[PDB]
Formats: C-alpha cells, structure tokens, sequence
RNA sequence: CUCCGGGGACAGUGCCAGGUGGGGAGUUUGACUGGGGCGGUACACCUGUCAAACGGUAACGCAGGUGUCCUAAGGCGAGCUCAGGGAGGACAGAAACCUCCCGUGGAGCAGAAGGGCAAAAGCUCGCUUGAUCUUGAUUUUCAGUACGAAUACAGACCGUGAAAGCGGGGCCUCACGAUCCUUCUGACCUUUUGGGUUUUAAGCAGGAGGUGUCAGAAAAGUUACCACAGGGAUAACUGGCUUGUGGCGGCCAAGCGUUCAUAGCGACGUCGCUUUUUGAUCCUUCGAUGUCGGCUCUUCCUAUCAUUGUGAAGCAGAAUUCACC
RNA sequence: ACGGGCUUGGCGGAAUCAGCGGGGAAAGAAGACCCUGUUGAGCUUGACUCUAGUCUGGCACGGUGAAGAGACAUGAUCGUU
RNA sequence: CGACUGUUUAAUUAAAACAAAGCAUCGCGAAGGCCCGCGGCGGGUGUUGACGCGAUGUGAUUUCUGCCCAGUGCUCUGAAUGUCAAAGUGAAGAAAUUCAAUGAAGCGCGGGUAAACGGCGGGAGUAACUAUGACUCUCUUAAGGUAGCCAAAUGCCUCGUCA
RNA sequence: CGGUCCUGACGUGCGAAUCGGUCGUCCGACCUGGGUAUAGGGGCGAAAGACUAAUCGAACCAUCUAGUAGCUGGUUCCCUC
RNA sequence: AGCAUG
RNA sequence: GAGCAGAGUGGCGCAGGAGCGUGCUGGGCCCAUAACCCAGAGGCGAUGGAUCGAAACCAUCCUCUGCUACCA
C-alpha cells in the first residue's frame, strides 16, 4: 500500500505549525535568588492576543 | 478512512462504506495500522461516571 | 489384529528355530548429532527462512505394524524386525476368540 | 570539593533469546473437462460388458467395488455334508428341539463381481506358527524400466500326517509408495586419517516413518483500475449441418355434432414440412466482420386478414365458417 | 459451409463531371470480452516463508552501605555467596 | 436524494460522491500519546499542556438510538493446577554430553465493552356463519427485529391488490 | 474564476481537448504573480486511485541487458537419390 | 406461601 | 436439474441388546368449572440387504424443506 496521512504527519513537510505571527512563548519568570528568598514586583503593561 | 481506497488506509475499499474489521486496535500495532480507537479500554455511549 | 506375545521361529545367530518374545516396535528419539540433523541445523541457521520442504498432504490413516522379536535364549539375545500388513487395530496377547458360545 | 535543582545504579545503550507483527518483502494459489466455472474423478487400482469367437482396443460409456479384515478367516491331518422340501413327536404354534426320507450345490468359502470347489476349497475337532532365514530365474503393466502382485525351483531350519505328500500367508483375479533425511536390527565387520586406548560419528545389509495430483514441487484469494505472449486448438454475435423443442400440414376413424364418423371437428396411434422459437455442435471468423430496440427506405415470400373470381355448409335473408386460382 | 477471380449461365463499348452511402466480410489499433501460459502487476487475508518496529528475560556499562528470607565455610559468632 | 455555501476524476461521469458545522467514542499529565528517521544528548505536533494534541465513526435542525459480550477484536488482576526461550544453579560421566529443579512476556484460566466489528427463529390448535385469529402447546437461540418505514435509488413472485 | 446542456461545430481540426449559444459562482472554504517547502514504493490529495513537465493502480534517465519466452513472424543457389 | 371463575 | 437436511404416541420433539412436556380417559378436592392430586391407554415413511440381533447401518425409492444454476 501507501503511507497514510497520519503517518505522513511525522516528517512535518506541510504539517508544521504556522508560527510567524505568534508573539512569543509564554513562560514564567526564571528562578533566581530574589524570588527564591523574597519577592520582586513587576508592572503589567499590555494584554495581547496571540 | 472509509471514504478512502485500500491502498491509502486500512479501512478503505469495498462496495459499501464499512470498516470491515474491529475498530479497536491494540496499543502495540505498527504505524500504518494503528488507526481507529487506539487501545480502547471500553467503547460506546457512557452510562454513568 | 491379535498377535500372541510368544512365538517360535527362526533365529539367525543360533541358526535354528527358537521361541521368541514379541513386542511392538516404537520409533526412537531423534538424535541431535546425526549428520543430517546437524547439516539441516546449520542450513537453517541464519536468514532465508525455511530451507527444506515440509510435508503437508497426509493421505494414509494407517501405519504398517512392525514386531520386535527377541530370542529368549539366555546367551543369544538376538533381535529382528518383522513387519506385518497395515491394520487399524493391533494388540499383543489378546484373549483367543472361541466359537460355539452364546453372544 | 562538585553551577544550581530533580532523578539514579534505575531509565538508557550494545549483544543474544522468546513473543507479536499483511505496517512491509518475496512467492504460490493442480490437472482432466463436448469453452471455462460450479459439479464429478473417468488422476492409483480390481470385476462383468462394450469388444466385432487369439491377445489388444476409446468416450464426463453401462453396472459395481478398494485404501480394509484375519493367532485364524494362515499350515497340515481326520471325521462329517450344505440351501431347501416332505412325513412324524407333550406343552410346541407359521417359527424352539428330536427322527427318517429326497436333495449336483439350488448353501458356504471376510468384502464387489466373475471363475473354481462335495469322503472338498465348505462345517467340526487335534496339533501348530512355511505369515520364518537366503541367492538367483521367470510372468503380469511394459520401454520388454521400476514399484506392487504372482509363478516354478534351489539351500537351511521347522510344523503336520502312519505315510505318500502338503506348507515359505488368505481358493484365483485388488487391497498400495522412489532419491535425500530420521529410527531400529546384524557382525569379536570397515573408517574416524601422524601412532595407540576409549566414547562419538560416518559406512555395509535388512525393516519402519510418505508422498491418494498415488514414477512421489513445500503453497490462499481478488482485479468492473488492469498488463503481456498467443488461440478461431476454446465460448459470447452472425453464417453452416440437424430439428428434440416451437410452428405448420397430412393418413386411420372410436366419438362430438337433437338422427348423421368425415357441414365443422375429431381421441388412441401414425407420416411429414419449415428454419420467422429455443436447444445440441464448434466448421469460418480473436494482426477485430461495430451486439438490442426505435426511426427512415426498398425489395421479396405465402402458410390469404381485406379486396376481384369461385366451390361447400348444420348457407331462407343478414351475418359467419370450410376450401380453391 | 455468404466469391471480384473458379464452373455453368446472364452478358460486356473510350475518357469523364456532380452526388451518394448498398457492397469492397472498407480504414484505424498484433481483440480491452473468453480461454491457454507452469508470463505479470495493483490490492486483500484465516495462504506459505520472512521482516522493520514493538513487549519481555539474561550479560556488560554498573558503583557505596543497612536490614529480611537463604545455600553455605544439632543452637551460635566469625567469611563465601 | 443531499441540510445549506463549498469541492472533485486537466482530456467521456459535477453527482445522490467528498467536505462541512453538529453529535459520539478512543489515547495521553511530558522518561507522555501519535508519527518520521540508516545513524547520534536526532526530528514534527511543540513559540504546545486536557476549553490541548493525536485516532476514528456519523453527518444541520426536530424526534428517537430498542435487545445480544455466545463469535472475532479491544481492554483489566496474576496467586490454584498450566504451558513457556536464552542465560544462570545442582547432580551423573574421562569429556563431549545427558538429566533435574527453578522459570519473563505471550497464550490459556477470570471480569468489562456493541455511537467495537457485527447479529437480531420455526411448527401446530384456537372466538357461536366462513375468515382472521387476541389466547394456548411445543422445539429452540447470545439475542430472536423494538419505535418507526415501504413493491422505496432496498420486493424475486410482479406489469402485487384497492383508490 | 469554472465548465451543465445542445450528447451542436470540428473530429487527417484553428487546437494531441479548441469554438459557439446556453449555463454555475461572483466578499469569500474568494481569484492571482513571484519567493519557498515536500521526490518515486516517495510526495501530495475537501479522496476521483486524483495529481506529481502531453507519461501515473507506482514518473523519468542510464545501466545490469543482446534479461527469459514450452509462444507469434521470418529464415537466402541448382540438380540427383 | 398459593387461593381465577359463575 | 446437482448437492444437502428432515419424516417417529392426537400435535411439537429426544433417541446396536421406544420415551419426554402437552393432549386424551377414569377417580379424587369443590355447589360446579379450570388449577391441583392419584392412576391408565395410545405407535419409528416404504422396499431390499449387511448383522446372532437395527427405529439407528447400507442402496433404491414416496414426500417436504432449504443452497447454487456465473461470466458475456
Ligand atoms: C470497435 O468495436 C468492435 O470491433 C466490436 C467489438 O468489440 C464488439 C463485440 C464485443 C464487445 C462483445 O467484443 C467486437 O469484438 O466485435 C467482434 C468483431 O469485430 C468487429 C467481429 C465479431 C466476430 C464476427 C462478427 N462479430 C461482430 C460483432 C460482435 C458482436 C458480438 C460478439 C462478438 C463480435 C465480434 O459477441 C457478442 O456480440
Ligand atoms: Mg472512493
Ligand atoms: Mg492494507
Ligand atoms: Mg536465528
Ligand atoms: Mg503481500
Ligand atoms: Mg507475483
Ligand atoms: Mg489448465
Ligand atoms: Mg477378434
Ligand atoms: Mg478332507
Ligand atoms: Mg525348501
Ligand atoms: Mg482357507
Ligand atoms: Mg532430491
Ligand atoms: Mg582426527
Ligand atoms: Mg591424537
Ligand atoms: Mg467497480
Ligand atoms: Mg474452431
Ligand atoms: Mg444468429
Ligand atoms: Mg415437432
Ligand atoms: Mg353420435
Ligand atoms: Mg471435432
Ligand atoms: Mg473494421
Ligand atoms: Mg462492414
Ligand atoms: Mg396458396
Ligand atoms: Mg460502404
Ligand atoms: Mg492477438
Ligand atoms: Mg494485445
Ligand atoms: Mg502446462
Ligand atoms: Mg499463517
Ligand atoms: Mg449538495
Ligand atoms: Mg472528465
Ligand atoms: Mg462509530
Ligand atoms: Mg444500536
Ligand atoms: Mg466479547
Ligand atoms: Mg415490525
Ligand atoms: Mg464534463
Ligand atoms: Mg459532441
Ligand atoms: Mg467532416
Ligand atoms: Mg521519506
Ligand atoms: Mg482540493
Ligand atoms: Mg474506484
Ligand atoms: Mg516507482
Ligand atoms: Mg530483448
Ligand atoms: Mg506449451
Ligand atoms: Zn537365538
């Protein structure tokens, strides 16, 4: 037979995600001394839709 | 899959659109065969929790 | 058929007729170091699948019965193989069939 | 003295081993055949016939059988005679057992059929294992190859009978299987390799495990998406032979026809014609003869519906039937 | 086994024009239907033989200690596993 | 017949076929699920995290989704007799070798599951005119076709019977 | 942008798929240029076994290869027995 | 525990 | 047409040394009928053959039931 489409999806030729207009990867703050022991404050500036 | 051809899918083919074999495939099935309900513990409409 | 357990017949080592012990012959266990066995084993080892034919189409439902005759003489102990015609049922030392009896 | 945390001798990797594995690979998917397929086995064997009075001789010809069974249903010897029928005897009878008479087989001999058999080849007793070891020759199918089966001897060792003899399977015609591989049996057997001892292994001879497609490859389908080499050796359409079948027509005359076989019909039988029905065949056509209907258009046939000319009616007229050119 | 040619007859007269669709079993394409071949390919599965992958066991990488059940060097310490 | 819009065999088929929203299952909490790769601390989903990704069936709305776990699949627990490779352990033997015990997954054994693949009977008597026959007897299955619908694009008989 | 019907024209054509009238859609799952990614047992597919340079139920190019064919076709002067 | 009918 | 299944008490069925539930009949309990209880009677499709013996085995038939009768 022939390779099925669910099986073709692994190579990611035309099945890769469309990521040009994404605004970035949403991640928490990195671990450091300040947040490990005390705390720091940050200002919220924008709320975006990606 | 049933709308496809047998060369294209393990379900395609026949004079009627029917799967022709149990839809529950085992977990250890090779890629290209592992379609349908993947290692289903149960099937059908849920009745309760 | 029915065959008695004792028979008087020719003995090759003694050179004359002697009583014998009659038992049915049974095939021995296949050796692992026969020439054919180890040639076949080496041929099968590796890749390539089955290398010799395998018989599939049985036709016969009977096998020829072979008797093992042992000379009862203490210091001879000679043995022979005596083949009889193929039969479905075979027994050694069955009760003799008698006529003029009520069934 | 490991950058911080989190796991940790476990994930994991490398090599073997066991499962699973049409995801994928390779391949196979018998023959004969009144086309092929379904069916069947006429594929290996035996009996009667076909078969045309030596032998041989075909079809998916006719009627049947086989892949077994037997410690005796094998081998001797002895003694008896069977199927059936008749006449008698308490229960007892249509049929139980006893007695006499007739009884050429009309019974039986394991099985299908044919042949053969009466102080036996059958039935009953007694003893037994020639259904054992061995080299050759011949017959049957036949290529005068093999297997299978059989025949006549010869050499041992035996059984049986007083003995002559008989007997190395079944009264005869059937009842079965090569190479390679495995297994058992035999020898004060041969080799196991530079010598020797010992296990092992390989040789020689005889049995067994099997190929039924039976002179013996290891083998499931589908293709209406299909391909190639070919076949008129072989189907579907047309043409040809035939005419069961379909259609049409005769001869005979029991009866119908209120009387009256034949105005008109006409049973039981029997004789033909046509190829506008369907069958059977496979001669032409597979390097292609464009398949069913309808439309259009020409011609031909008569087995005459109407029309012209007639003959007969159970033809008064009208109408309707039968027949003729 | 439906001849243009052969046999027996009917018969036959140069060279041409416009149409026509009866026939040349007209042309095209070594029939695509059917059968044969010990020729194939696409596809399938309860065909035969394998196989990627996957599940599991052993060995090596592969160490440091403490307790439990043990074989051990008739109760017990000590050390081999 | 298909909800609609849309799509399709470029060159014989534009369709009732495909898709579609809606509906319903299945797997997976990242050392993961599905998949690619000859190969590596390789790669896609994934600049992702269950209101997600991946695998399927059906096919808008309304009204419903009947019974069957016997068959084949799928899946859940390993201690009763089971079976079961390699390695390792013990014993006999001059050794090759042989024997014995132990013994993983899988298969058996035991549950669950049909919006998994699929399946869903026959024969007789019987009401006070005939006729039907609610009713009864029986054999039988895993269950014996429920609600609906029909000579239908599904019915041989068949140009079924009535209008 | 597409391609229903006339099964019209043409069918050694204008054209190895064109022409006419009639047709479907025409704010969206819309039409389109250039750039870019996916390669042959592979891609890609709103799925027709469709498309992948006039080639697709496995493209094209060279080679193994003068592959095999129990099957079609052909096979070259004379006379004499 | 089973208990229909006129 | 070929293969194949099945004929058994009144009706539906089991099956080498004639029966089941139901039906039917007699008697019980009841005012009476059914239900309930106690008893009883009722017969291998046909033919031929293998067999000491068959309803069961083997052939031919008489019915009936189902499955195929494709490809052009
Ligand atoms: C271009 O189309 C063609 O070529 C036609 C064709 O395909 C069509 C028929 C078929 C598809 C079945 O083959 C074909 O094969 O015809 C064959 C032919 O060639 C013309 C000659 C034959 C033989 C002698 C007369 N007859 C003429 C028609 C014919 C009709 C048939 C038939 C066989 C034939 C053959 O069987 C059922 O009816
Ligand atoms: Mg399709
Ligand atoms: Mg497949
Ligand atoms: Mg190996
Ligand atoms: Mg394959
Ligand atoms: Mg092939
Ligand atoms: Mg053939
Ligand atoms: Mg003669
Ligand atoms: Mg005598
Ligand atoms: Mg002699
Ligand atoms: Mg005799
Ligand atoms: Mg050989
Ligand atoms: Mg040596
Ligand atoms: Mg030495
Ligand atoms: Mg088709
Ligand atoms: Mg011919
Ligand atoms: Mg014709
Ligand atoms: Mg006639
Ligand atoms: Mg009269
Ligand atoms: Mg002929
Ligand atoms: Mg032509
Ligand atoms: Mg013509
Ligand atoms: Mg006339
Ligand atoms: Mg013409
Ligand atoms: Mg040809
Ligand atoms: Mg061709
Ligand atoms: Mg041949
Ligand atoms: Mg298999
Ligand atoms: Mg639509
Ligand atoms: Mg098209
Ligand atoms: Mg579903
Ligand atoms: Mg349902
Ligand atoms: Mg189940
Ligand atoms: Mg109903
Ligand atoms: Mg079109
Ligand atoms: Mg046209
Ligand atoms: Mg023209
Ligand atoms: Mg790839
Ligand atoms: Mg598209
Ligand atoms: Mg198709
Ligand atoms: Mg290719
Ligand atoms: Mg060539
Ligand atoms: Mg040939
Ligand atoms: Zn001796």
């Amino acid at each position: 037979g022939r390779v099925i489409r669910g099986q073709r999806k692994g190579a990611g030729s035309v099945f890769r995600a469309h990521v040009k207009h994404r605004k970035g990867a949403a991640r928490l703050r990195a671990v450091d001394f300040a947040e490990r022991h005390g705390y720091i404050k940050g200002i919220v500036k924008d709320i975006i839709h990606d | 899959g049933v709308a496809m051809n047998p060369v294209e899918h393990p379900f395609g083919g026949g004079n009627h659109q029917h799967i022709g074999k149990p839809s529950t495939i085992r977990r250890d099935a090779p890629a290209g065969r592992k379609v349908g309900l993947i290692a289903a513990r149960r099937t059908g409409r849920l009745r309760g929790t | 058929v029915n065959v008695p357990k004792t028979r008087r017949t020719f003995c090759k080592k003694c050179g004359k007729h002697q009583p014998h012990k009659v038992t049915q012959y049974k095939k021995g266990k296949d050796s692992l170091y026969a020439q054919g066995k180890r040639r076949y084993d080496r041929k099968q080892s590796g890749y390539g699948g089955q290398t010799k034919p395998i018989f599939r189409k049985k036709a016969k439902t009977t096998k020829k019965i072979v008797l093992r005759l042992e000379c009862v003489e203490p210091n001879c102990r000679s043995k022979r193989m005596l083949a009889i015609k193929r039969c479905k049922h075979f027994e050694l030392g069955g009760d003799k069939k008698r006529k003029g009896q009520v069934i």
